[PDB]
């Protein structure tokens, strides 16, 4: 409570020096046999859930993905093995966007730049005349936006997030984006929130977050 | 008579704000102008520019007067109030609210605050 | 490895997304039935969101264009309030006078300099498709043709007021040519005045010759709202009901937000809408015809409503004949399906009722400033006579709509209701208030080290609950070193002898606080991350500091 | 001081921000720390790329210094005026 | 144990407390 807030010399070298091999080896050898099973067995279940998000994408909701622990493989599963290929062979060549977040240097001028070639036979002008363009196109789905760290350092900048939130306007594009953040939520007023149009689901998950902070190094301690 | 009474050159509930915006922006008052020391007193310098603060403070200070738990709807309000500019932030270009250097103050006077804590039937006028 | 590059891309029976109920047809049955509504449904609201857009753009046409006998030249003003960045404007193409629509952002308004140059830039790039005031001056002698400029600052609240104060002085310069026409367009997030604290008095008297006020807010009394609830009312045919429980939801929900409220409203109905054909399976007996499909478990399903228990207990009670109990105690000839089919005859005048009333208040009695949802729900709960008695003239007119809603037997399963907080957590979710507890309760995630050692994160954020507000980093680690088994630890660790480096470093003395440091190290990282801890890295790595806290 | 009657204006804060802003550019006042007039063109760019919190502030807190102290406004204001008195403290 | 994690996900497939569960009909069947 509120009350837990109001009523709230040594050294880092005290403790014995680690190298970068060391750091490594404890990362590499728990995790392969710590909680391995208990999540695989998490994960299968979790599984079953696929359907409703399809469901979800096809009706024009956007996916937001929260809680503990890494959220890579999940994204990525979902996305490449069972969402792309109904969208393919049921309606009867989706391409599956990847956006690393995490990456501190990702212009968004080279994201457009993908999008724009993959979707087009100042960029928000251009992505309003994709959305006039799209109105009265066909309403099958064309690209699949998997966002990983839609709080990154990259993408927690107001153009960034301007850029993104505009894009769920055109159906034909699904967006999968997840969060880490505590205050992620935060990032998002009216309009964004609007044009987003998330539908929030906990995937707290405790799988070893490591292909993020392998980005920014943590022996600095 | 009235044309020589008023000035005429202003270029116009003037507030019609939801609840909890409304009960945030009570809290970013009282953090704003309230000294850090009191904190741990009284919830157990209106003439000078607001002091800042830190958004821990605020959600502790709304959460001690709503007559609330940590659902999206208050921090899409809060955001909603900083792209309103009721609340200002330590930046000018790219902003960058989850970097913690940023640091949050109230941009609106007292005038507004008392008809708000009015119509949300708060008692502002007793902590000072 | 993959994961390096910023972004990339990758390449590749017929599911219809609906799922089986009950552990083939009746799924398809079910799935065009329910595409078939929500298309209906859809229809109106795409109806509805063009007739909105088509509105606006009518006043703003006629607000641009309505000449009026001014021999002095001045600005042409008008305050869009409510308005946002995602509103469109088009000009006319009148025969004498060309037309450019200017947007200026806050972005490319750092100072006048940049604001002049770009200005022009657009203004020329525009005549050239058919960089200074020159160009203006000389914009006749160059293309023959008369200059007017829409200059739309596309949002306010957010543009450096002394820049914008400045730019407006500059263009008033522009009034000494003939030939050039000026008008503004103002994008207001906030009230009115809030502009007129950070102009100077010089600007707003400047404005203020020539200005015009319009409000583009989606809330505009109640009116497309209810317009839109009234739409849902009617896409449902009486096939479907909703309880007092969901519009309670609503009601909760709705008031939270002032700006978007029509898309919350059609997220949430279109959420109940897909949930439902997804849950229940009588939704399929929306169409009367498949009567034959009933089954044992359709049976079931009905003797666990509610009101077949009440109707039953209240034959019982009553001693009726014995012998209509024992049908149904015995399962015989199942009469109770025609009995179904007859409920399924029913006809609910409630939604009549509910139309009629708002019909009557808007045509009759000319009362429009109301709420359409509460007053749906004040005839759901029958407190009508006091939500009418709000208004004076509604005595008479009131004693006539008295309205009494009656039950239906198995009505329960054709009703949406907010029951077991599934809407809630999809929709709202309790983001922070879920990872607090999920850290702290993680056995509500989780289904032989791994039974004792919980997640690290969790063991760390045990400790965060308790210390000071900015903590010593090596009294930290301390407190997480003092939770490990090291016994345990070194069984744990021991079971993977192929690996020579894990041997090497395991049976260090040294190995167990680097150990501890070194998880301790990660799990810091990750708490950064998630705006849990920031370092002092700027002092030392010796203090870290609190960002967040239980329940608040 | 001025006796009630048995049976002067105190301006609106509104209407007082006009004359705030004449006496802000008649330069009987000044910005806390204003450099003002820069001496070359280098020093001119790097002060127009920054943005100085001044600017920004509401109109109502903006911080300022005095030109003509009290003193030489007893000096030079005429004693025939209604608010001499208040020239002293 | 599965209905805990169906309503914490968000799942629609979590039973709905609308209807009685078939166990107290186990019981209200003896009445």
């Amino acid at each position: 409570t509120f009350e837990g807030y109001f009523d709230q010399r040594h050294t880092m070298s005290m403790a014995p020096d680690v190298t970068r091999e060391e750091f490594s080896l404890v990362s590499n050898f728990f995790n392969e046999n710590f909680q391995k099973r208990p999540r695989q067995k998490l994960f299968e279940i979790q599984k079953k859930m696929f359907p409703q998000y399809w469901f979800e994408l096809t009706q024009g909701f956007s996916l937001l993905f929260y809680g503990v622990g890494s959220k890579r493989n999940f994204l990525e599963e979902f996305a490449i093995d069972y969402l792309s290929p109904k969208i393919a062979y049921s309606q009867l060549s989706i391409p599956c966007l990847i956006l690393n977040g995490y990456n501190p240097s990702c212009n968004y001028r080279d994201v457009f730049k993908e999008i724009t070639d993959l979707l087009v036979p100042h960029v928000i002008l251009q992505i309003q005349k994709m959305i006039d363009f799209y109105k009265n196109q066909p309403l099958d789905i064309k690209l699949i936006l998997v966002v990983h760290n839609l709080d990154g350092p990259s993408i927690r900048k107001n153009t960034f997030q301007t850029m993104l939130s505009f894009l769920s306007v055109i159906r034909q594009i699904a967006i999968v984006a997840s969060t880490d953040h505590i205050y992620a939520p935060l990032l998002w007023d009216n309009m964004k929130a609007q044009n987003y149009n998330f539908v929030f689901h906990d995937i707290s998950n405790f799988e070893p977050s490591t292909v993020e902070s392998t980005f920014q190094d943590v022996m600095k301690m | 008579i009235k044309l020589f009474l008023s000035t005429d050159d202003n270029l116009s509930q003037t507030y019609d704000l939801s609840i909890i915006s409304k009960y945030l922006l009570i809290a970013s008052y009282i953090c704003s102008y309230l000294e850090p020391r009191y904190d741990a007193s009284i919830f157990s310098p209106r003439y000078l520019q607001p002091s800042l603060f830190a958004i821990e403070r605020l959600l502790a200070i709304f959460q001690a007067i709503f007559p609330m738990k940590a659902n999206i709807e208050v921090f899409q309000n809060l955001s909603e109030l900083h792209t309103l500019k009721l609340i200002a932030t330590t930046m000018n270009k790219n902003i960058d609210y989850l970097s913690p250097k940023v640091r949050w103050k109230v941009n609106v006077p007292w005038e507004i605050i008392k008809e708000i804590s009015e119509s949300v039937h708060f008692n502002i006028s007793d902590y000072f | 490895a993959d994961a390096q590059r910023s972004h990339y891309t990758v390449y590749p029976d017929k599911h219809i997304p609906f799922v089986k109920l009950l552990s083939e047809v009746n799924v398809e049955k079910r799935w065009e039935l329910y595409h078939q509504l929500h298309s209906h449904f859809h229809d109106q609201v795409d109806h509805i969101i063009d007739n909105i857009e088509a509105d606006l753009k009518a006043e703003i046409s006629d607000l641009l264009y309505s000449e009026t006998t001014q021999k002095r030249r001045c600005f042409n003003t008008i305050f869009l309030l409510g308005s946002d960045s995602t509103t469109k404007i088009e000009l006319k193409d009148e025969s004498s006078r060309y037309n450019v629509l200017i947007e200026l952002t806050p972005k490319e308004s750092p100072n006048v300099r940049m604001m002049l140059r770009r200005s022009m830039y657009k203004l020329y790039s525009a005549a050239d498709a058919e960089y200074d005031l020159s160009l203006v001056e000389n914009f006749k002698r160059l293309f023959g043709k008369d200059l007017a400029m829409v200059f739309n600052f596309k949002d306010v609240d957010s543009i450096n007021f002394n820049t914008l104060d400045n730019f407006i002085i500059l263009l008033k310069s522009a009034f000494k040519y003939d030939h050039v026409k000026i008008s503004l367009i103002f994008n207001i997030n906030t009230n009115l005045s809030n502009i007129e604290k950070n102009l100077r008095q010089s600007t707003i008297r400047l404005l203020k010759r020539n200005y015009h006020k319009l409000d583009v807010s989606s809330n505009k009394g109640f009116k497309y709202g209810n317009q839109i609830f009234q739409s849902f009312l009617d896409t449902v045919d009486g096939k479907l009901n909703l309880s007092d429980r969901f519009v309670e939801f609503i009601l909760s929900k709705m008031a939270n937000n002032t700006n978007h409220n029509l898309q919350l409203l059609t997220k949430m109905l279109d959420y109940s809408l897909m949930s439902y054909f997804f849950q229940n399976a009588f939704s399929v007996f929306i169409d009367p015809v498949n009567v034959d499909f009933l089954n044992d478990d359709y049976l079931k399903i009905l003797s666990r409503c509610p009101t077949f228990m009440f109707f039953v207990e209240g034959l019982i009670k009553q001693h009726a004949p014995a012998d209509e109990i024992l049908s149904l105690l015995t399962n015989k000839n199942r009469g109770l399906e025609e009995f179904f089919v007859e409920f399924l005859v029913r006809e609910n005048p409630i939604n009549g009722h509910a139309k009629f009333v708002a019909r009557f208040l808007e045509e009759e009695l000319n009362i429009t400033n109301f709420n359409l949802i509460e007053l749906y729900h004040n005839l759901l709960i029958g407190k009508l006579d006091s939500y009418l008695d709000r208004w004076s003239a509604c005595k008479e007119y009131k004693d006539r709509l008295h309205f009494e809603p009656i039950d239906t037997i198995f009505q329960e399963l054709f009703t949406l209701d907010n029951r077991s907080g599934l809407l809630t957590q999809s929709i709202f979710p309790s983001y922070k208030s879920n990872i607090e507890d999920n850290l702290l309760s993680w056995e509500q995630v989780l289904p032989d080290l791994d039974k004792i050692m919980a997640p690290v994160l969790g063991q760390l954020f045990k400790l965060y609950r308790e210390a000071n507000m900015t903590i010593n980093i090596y009294d930290f680690y301390i407190a997480f070193r003092e939770t490990l088994p090291k016994e345990e630890i070194l069984n744990f660790i021991r079971k993977d002898p192929s690996n020579t480096k894990l041997l090497e470093l395991a049976e260090t003395p040294d190995a167990f606080d680097k150990v501890a440091l070194i998880l301790f190290m990660q799990a810091i990282f990750a708490f950064e991350n998630m705006g849990l801890i920031k370092f002092q890295s700027t002092k030392s790595y010796d203090l870290v500091e609190k960002c967040v806290w239980r329940g608040i | 001081r001025i006796p009630t009657v048995a049976p002067i204006k105190l301006w609106l804060k509104k209407d007082v921000k006009n004359v705030w802003e004449n006496l802000v550019q008649l330069d009987f006042f000044t910005e806390k720390s204003a450099v003002g007039l820069r001496d070359n063109a280098t020093a001119a760019f790097y002060a127009s790329n920054y943005q100085f919190q001044g600017t920004m502030i509401p109109f109502d807190l903006r911080s300022y210094q005095m030109q003509i102290i009290l003193q030489e406004l007893r000096r030079i204001i005429p004693k025939s005026n209604m608010y001499y008195s208040w020239t002293q403290l | 144990y599965d209905e805990i994690i169906f309503r914490k996900l968000g799942s629609m497939l979590q039973t709905t407390n609308i209807l009685v569960t078939d166990d107290q009909y186990n019981i209200w069947k003896k009445r």
